[PDB]
């Protein structure tokens, strides 16, 4: 009977291990999220791209700041990146290759929200 | 009884689906190593110098194969005679890469 | 099969100790995956040292002489930053240009 | 058989009971999770105190480029106070003038214009300045925190104006 | 048989409480619907 | 339970302004006080803080209080910062030692005394980041139209909105419902293998 034992084994874990760890990582983000909008809003600025968190069903998400032609705002004029906001985000779910290092800035994007929150 | 290898394979799958829908991200740095950046000095490594006729050349150029120049502060042509002495007297005879140089 | 279920055991317990003993969220996990891309960042650009080193300087195309010069490389950029008489200039190790002024004050240390 | 299926049932019902508690809101359950986490949190510490200091040495040693003015002591105002800091010329990290054993010295000002806490921290500057506290893991080892992760504070203001 | 309505039943509560308890999170329409 | 002090936009301003008045504290011959008839506080992490500070010099206390008002909106987006600065009353470009449309407005409360007389206060629910408490602030100072100047501001920033922590945990009561079903099935499968 190795497999109704296999079959505990499975149940205890989803409904006593995962449920409990969905639970904490989605309020660990959100609490990261209420600390990041209750000072900063829009765009900050991490390794020369511009990122935003927002919280959605999954998680918090990350977004990176691109002009018309997929490119990468830089930093320096986050000032007008403030002052238009329908600039094109592009999400940091989607490993999009043409950017390099894009995985990159957004680990490095999270490691600066869990420091700064 | 296929019943039970039926409800442990649910399992298994309830288990990877949860796991793609939130944990997803979180598995994939941590499990699947990701590319490192690359190093330009790494590729510069295999640059040297030597002396194209009386002007300093720099072979093992990766970033551009066709012959060029090195340029001097003023980014100038660089146009001496004795540069072989002092590369002599400095890497040696023979061209001393820049995989050398960094291992100084 | 006795095997199928072996792995399906072994595959709960390294589920279970993940979820036990690592992070579970994106923030502290990008911080672990920060940490050791940086270490690799840094055993990289350590290989640059500040010191003074001696090496022979091109001030014109016709003219040489020996100073002492600082090294500091960054990645954010990948650029060697070069000190020379209390003035430091930029050059980029992906622009050409940038390259072939760089290439001979490296390779000519002394 | 039978036996196996009733320890089957029972132990299902366990988990179910298990989660029942987890998933509510019943305070012992909380009390128990709340210990767990803080020790966590507080073995974690260590480890971001290192990636901190390391990540505010890399910013450090960009941030010192073509300024050999930052490496020497200022009396850099706060709005409140005055602290005779500079960067260290090894872990390039913010270092100014100990007072004592405890942390930076803060010089109090009466006023938005106090030239009396200007002039306190110049004669530091020029009469004790051979005891220093830098940022990073010797703030760590000597006062137990970091420097950084707290607010207001030298290194973290420092390092966010500079 | 037995064994599988058992787990069947077990894992529909077990699902229940796990939704109910997840709803605020899973559910972000909810949260941001009611401010 | 010792629990940090979450930080808000408008509780940053009350301690810079608590701040800037102590390190420019004076002397003064004026008697300040607070007077709440009731406290009421039944929810969890609602911290209640009641500091008792008083300046003579009202003028000086506008001018901290629009320097720390500005300090606080610097990290605030250009647009938003400058609405909400013309929904108070309170003009960036002018300097903060300058009189003001909002110093104006409450000046009608000069003739009042400095105190802070409350009948009745209550403390509504206070939704926190867990190991941070929400913390309610009731600030005297020297002059009435300081105070007045002081709510409009709390008031003003509480305007502003900040996104909850909601509560995912279910509410609790003792469930012998579960362990009766799990004896009944177990009676059950008992007599379905006999």
């Amino acid at each position: 009977m190795i497999t109704l034992f296999l079959i505990l084994c499975y149940f205890i874990l989803i409904f006593n291990i995962i449920v409990p760890a969905i639970s904490e990582k989605m309020r660990r983000e959100r609490a990261a999220y209420v600390n990041y909008k209750r000072l900063n809003k829009n765009f900050i600025c991490v390794d020369d791209r511009l990122f935003s968190y927002n919280f959605t069903t999954s998680g918090i998400k990350a977004k990176v700041a691109v002009d018309n032609k997929n490119v990468p705002i830089p930093c320096s004029k986050i000032n007008e990146v403030n002052n238009n906001k329908d600039v094109d985000t592009l999400y940091c779910d989607k490993d999009r290759d043409d950017i390099p290092g894009f995985a990159r800035s957004c680990y490095r994007a999270y490691s600066d929200l869990f420091f700064t929150t | 009884v296929y019943k039970h290898r039926l409800i442990v394979l649910f399992e298994v799958f309830v288990v990877f689906i949860l796991i793609y829908v939130f944990f997803r991200s979180e598995l994939n740095m941590f499990f699947m190593p990701k590319r490192k950046i690359p190093d330009p000095i790494d590729r510069l490594r295999r640059a040297n110098l030597a002396c194209e006729d009386d002007k300093l050349m720099i072979y093992g150029l990766p970033w551009m194969t066709t012959q060029t120049s090195a340029l001097s502060i003023n980014s100038k042509p660089i146009v001496y005679k004795d540069c072989a002495k002092l590369l002599r007297s400095i890497n040696g005879s023979q061209p001393v890469s820049l995989n050398d140089v960094l291992r100084r | 099969a006795s095997l199928l279920y072996l792995i399906l055991f072994l595959l709960f317990v390294c589920i279970s100790y993940y979820f036990t003993y690592y992070p579970t969220n994106k923030l502290q996990a990008a911080v672990m995956e920060t940490d050791r891309e940086n270490a690799i960042i840094r055993q990289r650009n350590d290989e640059i040292p500040t010191r003074t080193l001696d090496t022979a300087i091109f001030t014109d195309a016709s003219t040489v002489a020996s100073a002492q010069i600082h090294l500091y490389y960054n990645s954010n950029i990948g650029k060697i930053i070069m000190s020379l008489n209390g003035k430091k200039h930029t050059f980029n190790l992906y622009d050409d240009n940038d390259i072939r002024t760089l290439l001979p004050i490296l390779l000519l240390s002394k | 058989k039978t036996s196996t299926l009733i320890f089957f049932v029972i132990i299902l019902a366990i988990s179910a009971l298990l989660l029942w508690f987890q998933t509510s809101d019943n305070p012992v359950f909380n009390e128990l999770t709340r210990y767990m986490r803080i020790k966590n949190t507080v073995n974690d510490w260590k480890s971001l105190t290192d990636s901190k200091t390391k990540l505010e040495s890399d910013r450090g040693r960009l941030l010192a480029a073509g300024k050999d003015d930052i490496f020497e002591f200022k009396c850099v105002d706060f709005g409140a106070y005055f602290i005779a800091m500079r960067l260290d010329k090894k872990t390039y990290l913010p270092q100014a003038i100990r007072r004592g054993t405890g942390d930076a010295w803060m010089v109090k000002k009466a006023a938005k214009v106090d030239p009396s806490a200007q002039q306190f921290c110049q004669y530091l500057i020029k009469h004790k300045s051979n005891n220093v506290i830098t940022c990073g893991n010797e703030m760590l080892n000597e006062l137990g925190y970091s420097g950084y992760f707290m607010s207001p504070h030298w290194c973290s203001d420092f390092s966010n104006m500079e | 048989m037995l064994v599988v309505i058992m787990f069947f039943i077990a894992f529909a509560f077990c699902s229940w409480l796990s939704y109910s308890y997840l709803r605020p999170y899973i559910s972000t329409k909810e949260l941001n619907k009611s401010r | 339970a010792e629990t940090k002090e979450f930080k808000t936009l408008y509780n940053l301003f009350i301690d810079s302004y608590l701040q800037k008045l102590a390190q420019h504290s004076i002397p003064t011959n004026v008697t300040c006080a607070i007077h709440i008839g009731e406290v009421i506080g039944q929810f969890k992490n609602c911290a209640l803080r009641i500091t008792n500070k008083c300046m003579s010099n009202s003028r000086l206390s506008f001018t901290l209080m629009v320097e720390s008002f500005i300090e606080v909106i610097s990290l605030l987006p250009e647009k938003d910062r400058r609405r909400i600065a013309e929904e108070i009353g309170i003009d960036l470009d002018d300097v903060p030692s300058a009189v003001s449309k909002l110093e104006k407005n409450c000046n009608a409360y000069a003739e009042v005394n400095n105190i802070i007389d409350i009948q009745k206060l209550d403390i509504g629910e206070c939704s926190a980041p867990p190991g941070q408490h929400m913390l309610l602030q009731i600030v005297n100072t020297g002059s009435a139209e300081a105070n007045c100047g002081l709510q409009t501001i709390v008031k003003s920033l509480n305007k502003i909105y900040v996104p909850p922590i909601i509560e995912n945990r279910l509410p609790y009561y003792d469930p012998w419902f579960l362990v009766g079903v799990a004896i009944i099935l177990v009676i059950f499968t008992v007599a379905i293998c006999s």
